[PDB]
């Protein structure tokens, strides 16, 4: 089967819980629980290819910035995440993540993951964003900020619609083997 | 490998209680009362007292906590009692969590 470890970083509540547990259990979390560490599992064909997929959920909160790169040893793709409706949570990833990740672990592949992509066009979203003088991150930004950091991929998705979610995953691990 | 403090919860007694604990091929050893064995106007106190064999447990992290610590884990047996476990930090959590995870997978 072939044994990929995969781990998901990013800003608190950019929906990366959400994104692995809807993945797994095609059931959307509605919780909300920061998250401090959490373990997943799937096992997935990929093209043709049987793959052990480890997955690892990491707190979003600085305050467990200690505990988080524990989890980094041995990492063979990394999910970074920003949520779309979020542009705190990408610029976060030229600051922080991308940063922390490359300190820790010089050589995986990134695949970059704009999440929420529900929100993107939602009417309620962008009047907040916009009382803020704020805008929903757009398709050619994202993929501006892939090019950057020089992810292997850049990827919007869905968890509660699912939109693009299994093809997260599905190049999470075309990425590695 | 291994090894370390970890509290340990008396069902019974309702308390949480100190014990130095390791963990070799796929056994886990806790010792005596650390604070009991050393209030013992003796001496005594057993580094082993006993072992429990990781291949009939599977490790389960308490999402928020139990029993007023933040930081536990709990040997959930396959065929026995839960032994629940509990560090002062995370980071113990974590090493202590995966050792036992990567032994029960
Ligand atoms: N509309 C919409 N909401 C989402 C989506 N994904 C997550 N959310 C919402 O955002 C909130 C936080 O999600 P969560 O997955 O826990 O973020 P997180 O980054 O993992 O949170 P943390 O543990 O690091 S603090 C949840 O209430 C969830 O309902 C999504 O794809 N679409
Ligand atoms: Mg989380």
């Amino acid at each position: 089967s072939q044994a990929i470890k995969c781990v998901v970083v990013g800003d608190v509540a950019v929906g990366k819980t959400c994104l692995l547990i809807s993945y797994t259990t095609n059931a959307f979390p509605g919780e909300y629980i920061p998250t401090v560490f959490d373990n997943y599992s799937a096992n997935v064909m990929v093209d043709s290819k049987p793959v052990n997929l480890g997955l690892w959920d990491t707190a979003g909160q600085e305050d467990y910035d200690r505990l988080r790169p524990l989890s980094y040893p041995q990492t063979d793709v990394f999910l970074i995440c920003f949520s779309l409706v979020s542009p705190a949570s990408y610029e976060n990833v030229r600051a922080k993540w991308f940063p922390e990740v490359r300190h820790h672990c010089p050589s995986t592949p990134i695949i970059l993951v704009g999440t929420k992509l529900d929100l993107r066009d939602d009417k309620d979203t962008i009047e907040k964003l916009k009382e803020k003088k704020l805008a929903p991150i757009t398709y050619p930004q994202g993929l501006a900020l892939a090019k950057e950091i020089d992810s292997v991929k850049y990827l919007e998705c869905s968890a509660l619609t699912q939109r693009g979610l299994k093809t997260v995953f599905d190049e999470a691990i075309r990425a590695v083997l | 490998k291994q090894q370390g403090e970890l509290y340990m919860w008396d069902s019974i007694d309702q308390k949480w209680t100190r014990h130095f604990c390791a963990i070799a091929d796929a056994k886990l050893s806790f010792s005596d009362d650390i604070e009991q064995t050393m209030e013992e106007d003796n001496p005594l106190g057993s580094l082993c007292r006993g072992i429990l064999d990781l291949n009939t447990y599977n490790v389960v992290k308490a999402p928020q906590g139990k029993n007023q610590k933040s930081f536990v884990f709990i040997l959930e047996p396959k065929q026995d009692p839960p032994v629940e476990f509990a560090t002062d930090k995370v980071e113990e959590l974590f090493e202590w969590f995966q050792s036992i995870r990567e032994i029960t997978w």
